RNA sequence: GUGUAAGUGCACAAGGGAGCUUGACUGCGAGACGGACAUGUCGAGCAGGGACGAAAGUCGGGACUAGUGAUCCGGCACCUCU
RNA sequence: GUUACGGCGGUCCAUAGCGGCAGGGAAACGCCCGGUCCCAUCCCGAACCCGGAAGCUAAGCCUGCCAGCGCCGAUGAUACUACCCAUCCGGGUGGAAAAGUAGGACACCGCCGAACAC
């Protein structure tokens, strides 16, 4: 006995304006989000093994799930990397949570970055997923966002279930996404 | 001219049930006097059979399907224990006591428990 | 010269010199060609010597194939040394050559220099040999 | 989701502050990201946010040398 | 002026050490062998050093079951 | 080999109540030494040892 | 990739990961390999008493082969032997 | 008995695979709706598990088509070889490859269950 706003969009207009457009004959072939998917590559982790406890809070306050770890599984002498190194931190998103989170980034911070003129169309691959990234956490209210001690950003990433770019960014158009409209 | 990409979790369930299923075989065994209790899960229905590996022939059988079973009116797991129940039965008039208990490549737990359960319960020795 | 850059084994038995070729029995890349008639080892300054003979012999331009390359080494060792006590060093690489092989290949216009030209690069060799045409 | 608890999960009304086109929905932010005015948007009442910028306040692509002009100030 | 080489090790005489068609007892030894080459059937059992041997008396038979060499056991007849 | 005191060192498990030596060859950089083991003693049966040298 | 050299094998995984955990047990052992001899290698199956598992069943160390040294003479604990 | 059905198996396991084309959804195989209850994620009801049948055969799957990517594969000859003859060379009786070729092949078989019927 709930909806989230972009989830009752979707099954309400998105869906309607992508048949209007595409003119599939199942509708099982229209085009819909499965998850959307967090990193965050610590990189110093043979310098500072606390950044990670770091992260993983910053991503606990922002996401509400605690963060998987991932590992090392080479090691690479060049960066002092070794087998089983933390890295890295990584969340997955499905479903009411993620409908929500979305609606957060679109609504509160991505309104909010410093001098915003688009993301670009170019960030997807093969078919549209959507894989851009952000250098500061210095934009979620989520975050408190007076004791953070260092920047640790991210990189993000969004996959579908639609077989083209062309698909891929007018279905996040019609999500609300800031393309770059060229 | 529409095209996919790759693949559907319904590939990916199917295979990895095959998979689990020929890996679990391994120590499973058949034979006439011990056959192996094969279960065939949806989420629909069900079906069983007793099944002898010497020969790959069956001697039993069972499902969900049959309308004596869907006589039942309760929960799916109700189904299943009434099918454990008629697979007794049928199983101890052919002339089998004991068997061995092939979950089929699926978790035990739920309606696979449920089932095998009730057929320990009512005489079957595993 | 002609050596390989690596080999995994740097010490190998002596190549058999028994059965006919299976191929190199057919010109390639040419027009006039040699092909061998006898078993035997031929190294890296022998065919350093016919390739310079051939170029002396056409001396401005006609293309010359190399069919052969000694990636088969064999090992003296050092001298008035009693037997035993080891394997020696490689010291100069041969490549086997057996019966029907075709080690040179020519592409000169002319028949009368270019037959002249592979005679002068047989007698620099220790094998009878014989010269070919590509035609059956 | 499981034990090992996650941070925990209320509701959320995203108050706006810019023009007062305003947002409310069920969120993993609460408790631990929560601000007052626990103001009913609906048949129910849960916390509030302080919204100091959004969309509908935020010029964007969803929100709104020269020798002509050389001459014109140099006459 | 060494030949820092001249080491070996001895044998382990490995190999088949029952056919087909021979006539083996319980418990007795078909194939010695480092790894799998021959693998199980029926009627047959595997060792600790990937030896094999019988369970059941019987007659050899080297089929294959999916691509890999078997070996298996068979009833003889009573007499 | 020797008596060095090599990284595998120490050996003796006593019993409790059970007087059956069983022995063990073990590391000695890690810490523990008052909790788990077991084993079949004389007489009595699957019951806890020490690895009391 | 398999702890460590190489080979034979391993995707049906013996590779990777998680939960319990001590069978890295006791008393034996049919029949066999290999075999100068002493050494050496596997071993189904039975009994007590257990682990794991829902059960079937597997567990008498490690994916296998190397990782150690006969006999004599002494040393420590236990024995209803003298 | 039978159809474009499902499930368990087998072949000394690709003659069975991959890719492209068309085509099917009665009961079943499915995908899908949602996490109330068992149960679960090294985070995520994604998976496993549970409760149902709004929707679609789009995909999985099954059916036919394409010998194209791969595979299979002879006869005869040759290489090699056992034995014998033979003063070097070479040869005779028997055995017989690999490659290549002709070709084959978009698998076959068994059991139970359904649906269908006298």
């Amino acid at each position: 006995k709930a909806l989230p706003r972009l989830k009752q969009r979707y099954r309400e207009e998105i869906r309607e304006a992508l048949q209007q457009e595409f003119n599939y004959a199942n509708v099982m072939q229209i085009p819909g989000v499965v998850k959307v998917v967090v990193n965050m590559g610590v990189g110093d982790a043979a310098r500072d093994a606390k950044l990670i406890n770091g992260a993983i809070n910053d991503l606990a306050l922002i996401t509400g799930q605690k963060p998987e770890v991932r590992r090392a599984r080479k090691s690479i002498a060049q960066f002092k990397l070794r087998e089983g190194m933390p890295i890295g931190a990584r969340v997955t998103l499905r479903g009411d949570r993620m409908w929500e989170f979305l609606d957060r980034l679109i609504s509160i911070a991505l309104p909010r970055i410093r001098d915003f003129r688009g993301l670009s169309p170019k960030q997807f691959d093969g078919t549209g997923n959507y894989t851009f990234g952000l250098n500061e956490q210095s934009m979620f209210h989520e975050i408190d966002v007076d004791s953070i001690d260092r920047p640790r950003g991210m990189d993000i990433t969004v996959v579908t279930t639609a077989t083209n770019d062309a698909e891929g960014r007018a279905l996040l158009r019609a999500l609300g996404f800031p393309f770059k409209e060229n | 001219a529409h095209k996919p990409v790759g693949q559907n979790i319904s590939e990916v369930r199917r295979n990895a049930r095959l998979r689990r299923h020929a890996r679990l075989r391994k120590k499973v065994a058949g034979t006439a006097e011990v056959p192996r209790l094969v279960v065939n899960r949806s989420a629909r229905h069900i079906h069983v059979q007793l099944v002898n590996d010497l020969n790959g022939t069956t001697l039993a059988a069972a499902s969900s399907i049959e309308a004596d079973v869907r006589a039942i009116d309760g929960d799916k797991k109700a189904h299943s224990v009434r099918v454990g129940q008629l697979i007794a039965e049928r199983a101890k008039a052919a002339g089998v006591e004991t068997v061995v208990f092939d979950r089929g490549g699926y978790t035990y737990g739920g309606r696979i428990a449920a089932l095998a359960d009730a057929a320990r319960e009512a005489g079957l020795k595993f | 010269m002609l050596i390989p850059r690596k080999v995994k084994h740097r010490k190998q038995h002596h190549p058999e010199q028994r059965g006919i070729a299976s191929g190199g029995t057919s010109v390639s890349f040419g027009d006039y060609g040699i092909q061998a008639l006898e078993h035997a080892y031929i190294t890296n300054r022998q065919i350093e010597s016919a390739r310079i003979a051939i170029n002396r012999h056409i001396k401005r331009g006609g293309k010359v194939w190399i069919n052969i390359f000694p990636d088969r080494p064999l090992t003296k060792k050092p001298a008035e040394t009693r037997m035993g006590s080891g394997k020696g060093s490689p010291e100069w690489w041969v490549a086997n050559v057996k019966p029907g092989r075709v080690l040179f290949e020519l592409s000169y216009p002319d028949e009368k220099t270019a037959r002249d030209a592979l005679t002068r690069a047989i007698h620099k060799l220790p094998i009878k040999a014989r010269i070919v045409t590509r035609e059956e | 989701m499981k034990p090992g608890i996650h941070p925990d999960y209320h509701p959320v009304v995203f108050q706006d502050a810019a023009t007062g086109a305003q947002f409310l929905t069920r969120s993993t932010a609460t408790s631990t990201r929560t601000i007052e005015w626990p103001t009913p948007s609906g048949p129910k009442t849960y916390p509030l946010i302080v919204v100091d910028v959004t969309s509908d306040s935020h010029p964007f692509w969803t929100g709104s040398g020269q020798v002509e002009k050389f001459r014109r100030r140099y006459g | 002026s060494s030949s820092r080489n001249g080491r070996d090790s001895a044998a382990q005489r490995l190999g088949v050490k029952r056919f087909g068609g021979q006539v083996v007892k319980a418990g007795e030894i078909l194939v010695r062998q480092r790894g799998t080459h021959f693998h199980p059937g029926v009627n047959v059992g595997r060792g600790g050093d990937d030896t094999l041997f019988a369970l059941a008396p019987g007659a050899v038979e080297f089929g294959a079951k999916r691509g890999r060499k078997t070996v298996n056991i068979v009833p003889v007849a009573r007499p | 080999a020797r008596n060095e005191i090599r990284p595998i060192v120490k050996l003796r498990s006593t019993a409790g109540t059970g007087y059956t030596y069983v022995t063990r060859k073990n590391r000695r950089n890690d810490p523990d030494r008052i909790v788990l083991r077991k084993y079949d003693p004389v007489l009595r049966r699957h019951v806890e040892f020490r690895e009391e040298r």
